[PDB]
């Protein structure tokens, strides 16, 4: 789902970018502390923004 | 009127069965220019689907605007050879033939039905009552398809049977003409699956019936006028559907709920509904058009908006739904921005107003009159020096009067009750001897 | 709320308001619209010249606009004064702001009204509670 | 959004500014934000609407008629509500007789 974003935010659809980031939460409970968890939040925090 | 800036191609190709013949034979009808194009369109798609009526009925009034002298399409092409645009005619074998195939298509579907009947599985026996109700929406015969889905109904067993029925139901209700219909319906449909479920069917829904529903309700209430309504079940519909080609185009829904939102919207509304909203976001982007509309609007930007706003004008009454509406809507564009343009104001200029507005200080100052007698605004206008001033009201004025009239009002009718009563209980009324 | 037409149903009427005998009033229907047109310009105007009165009210002559207002200020059914240098009517409207205590002598002077009002009904509720009910 | 983080000081800045006149000129606040006259106008119009500043324009003399003209209001509103149920009360009453 990074690598996903990664690709997505230099591609530059502000679309896809929000449904990978709510797909993404669904997952979260579980993990435990990472970096995923800080580059994939970084992407959703500048979407809000907009 | 004329505008041919209405993207002919783009509204063929968005449509699809009889949906799209109706809609093309509108546009044909209202525009001059824009008909020939439409007409041959019409023909390309009535060869395919099979259905008679509308081969004989358009090619009618082809076979008008080609003959004429009033028309300029007689001396066209100067002469009729063989080419490949050549305007056709009728073929006598096609028509019967159409019709033939048709009859005997529903026969070999009647036939599969009664075996599913003998055979007794419900799921069966409904999936026969979806095959003949299909068949008769191609061949053009409105009502029989109602009937076969009516049928159907008493063989359900899951809420996505009920769903694939209603919104069936729907595709033929639309070709009855009447939307109070649609809205049972799809309430019927939205209750059934656990209220539109309640976990988001997990991660998300393979394809959003939610969307579907309101998008059908939104059409029904845009067309009753119950518009402020109509944009509020509307917006929430999301390109998750994709693309409507027996309802309701994806460019019509975006325009659909930003001018029908605008009329009857308040500023508190305008700004939690259609523009905080991720899922009319979509829609607001399809076209800059209708977004640009919205903003300008909000802005105070009127001399922009009414602008971009007549250009689009003559399009949109090219529309089969939009039609009616586009005037009822553009007075209420218009008599609310002229409240809201008056909300900031104590004393404004009124040419500045009326440049904003686009029309003249002397029609500017005919339609403030009507408000200030009709509408709300307490203003009065210095017609000597042209300014719009800045009248106070008093809650104190308006009370007080009103008790003292109120006040001499109910003393007379008391009075008018004694004497009422006073010739009752002494028993004497009208008589003739 | 237009003369004009009142005026030519006015003829095309005529011969039951003869026959009925209610003519003369029905001409008066037809000074009161005229009344109601200016008094209506009143509410949305502070400011109107005479020229633009008498076009749209039908007067057709500012000097009968002029006129027209100046019969209503002996009135006392319009607040208003004429500007003939701009050639303008200014609106006032301003009879009352509530405050005076002639307005709270005139409140004074409606409740001696009421509580009389009431009495005669007070009499008349007790005479029938004197009679037996059905 | 660095435009916008501009027009929110000078958004916050003028509602704090506004509250000691009832009269506010649009050239004096202009200069104090450091814009021209022309962008405080539309900003001023916006936030009327919006309700963050409180008052009506004057623009054939250049001032803010800002609301403070407030005295009560709230006495005389109910006593209009209970002036008009009065009314419809006595129709209702009166007609009942036969």
């Amino acid at each position: 789902y990074a690598l996903e974003i990664q690709m997505y935010t230099a591609q530059k659809n502000n679309k896809k970018l929000k449904a990978l980031y709510e797909q993404s939460l669904h997952i979260k409970s579980a993990i435990p502390h990472p970096l995923i968890m800080g580059v994939i939040r970084e992407c959703g925090g500048k979407m809000h923004l907009r | 009127v004329e505008n041919p800036s209405l993207d002919l191609e783009q509204y063929a190709a968005s449509y699809s069965g009889l949906m799209r013949i109706e809609r093309l034979q509108f546009i044909a009808d209202h525009c001059p220019t824009l008909r020939v194009e439409a007409l041959k369109m019409a023909l390309s798609f009535v060869q395919r689907t099979f259905n008679v009526d509308m081969y004989e009925e358009i090619h009618r009034k082809l076979s008008e605007a080609t003959r004429s002298s009033l028309r300029e399409l007689q001396n066209a092409p100067d002469a009729i050879p063989e080419s490949g645009v050549e305007p056709p005619a009728l073929d006598t074998a096609w028509v019967e033939a159409t019709r033939k195939k048709a009859l005997l298509k529903l026969e070999k579907l009647d036939t599969d039905l009664k075996n599913y009947k003998g055979n007794s599985i419900k799921e069966s026996i409904r999936r026969g009552h979806d095959d003949l109700g299909d068949h008769y929406l191609d061949c053009g015969d409105l009502s029989n398809a109602l009937k076969c889905y009516s049928r159907a109904r008493d063989y359900c067993t899951s809420a996505k049977h009920v769903i694939n029925m209603c919104l069936n139901v729907i595709k033929v209700s639309v070709y009855l003409q009447n939307w109070s219909h649609v809205l049972s319906y799809v309430s019927k449909a939205e209750s059934t699956p656990e209220i539109a479920e309640q976990r988001g069917e997990r991660d998300s829904q393979t394809q959003a019936i939610l969307t579907k529903l309101k998008c059908a309700a939104g059409l029904a209430e845009l067309a009753a006028r119950k518009y402020k309504q109509a944009a509020k079940c509307l917006l929430l519909a999301s390109f998750d559907h994709c693309d409507f080609p027996e309802l309701l185009s994806p460019s019509n829904v975006a325009i659909y709920g930003g001018l029908c939102a605008l009329a009857t919207f308040d500023r508190q509304e305008l700004q939690r509904n259609v523009i905080s909203s991720s899922s009319f976001k979509l829609f607001l982007e399809l076209e800059p058009q209708v977004r640009d509309i919205i903003f300008k609007f909000y802005e105070s930007k009127y001399a922009s908006c009414l602008k971009m706003l007549d250009e689009m004008k003559d399009n949109l009454l090219l529309d089969m739904y939009l039609a009616p509406h586009v005037r009822t809507l553009y007075t209420q564009i218009r008599n609310r921005a002229l409240i809201q343009y008056f909300s900031p104001y104590v004393s404004a200029d009124m040419h500045r107003m009326a440049a904003a507005f686009n029309t003249t200080v002397a029609a500017l100052e005919d339609e403030l009159t009507q408000l200030i007698l009709e509408g709300l605004i307490s203003a009065r206008v210095d017609s000597h020096s042209k300014i719009l001033y800045a009248r106070d009201v008093d809650q104190r004025s308006t009370t007080f009067e009103k008790s003292l009239l109120m006040g001499k009002e109910f003393q007379r009718r008391a009075k008018a009750m004694m004497l009422r009563a006073a010739v009752l209980r002494n028993q004497i009324h009208v008589k003739s001897p | 709320n237009n003369p004009s037409e009142l005026r030519n149903l006015v003829n095309k009427h005529s011969e039951t308001f003869t026959r009925d005998n209610n003519m003369g009033l029905v001409k008066q229907c037809l000074s009161s619209l005229y009344k109601k047109n200016i008094q209506r310009l009143t509410k949305t105007f502070l400011t109107l010249s005479l020229q633009d009165m008498a076009s749209r009210v039908q007067l057709s002559g500012p000097q009968e606009a002029e006129k027209y207002v100046l019969h209503m200020i002996e009135d006392g059914e319009i607040f208003a004064s004429i500007n003939q240098k701009d050639g303008m009517v200014s609106f006032h409207d301003n009879p009352e702001k509530y405050n005076n205590p002639a307005m709270l002598h005139n409140i004074d002077q409606e409740m001696l009204k009421c509580i009389e009002l009431d009495e005669r009904l007070k009499a008349m509720d007790q005479e029938i509670t004197v009679n037996p009910q059905f | 959004h660095i435009e916008e983080l501009l027009r929110n000081i000078r958004t916050q800045v003028l509602i704090k500014l506004i509250k000691p006149y009832t009269r506010i000129h649009i050239p004096f606040i202009s200069k104090e934000l450091n814009i021209d006259v022309a962008d405080v106008e539309s900003l001023l119009v916006q936030c009327i609407l919006d309700n963050t500043i409180h008052g009506r324009i004057d623009q054939v003399n250049q001032l803010l008629e800002l609301d403070h003209q407030k005295r009560g209001g709230a006495r005389y509103t109910a006593l209009d509500k209970w002036t008009n149920q009065l009314n419809s009360l006595n129709q209702a009453v009166v007609s009942k007789l036969a």
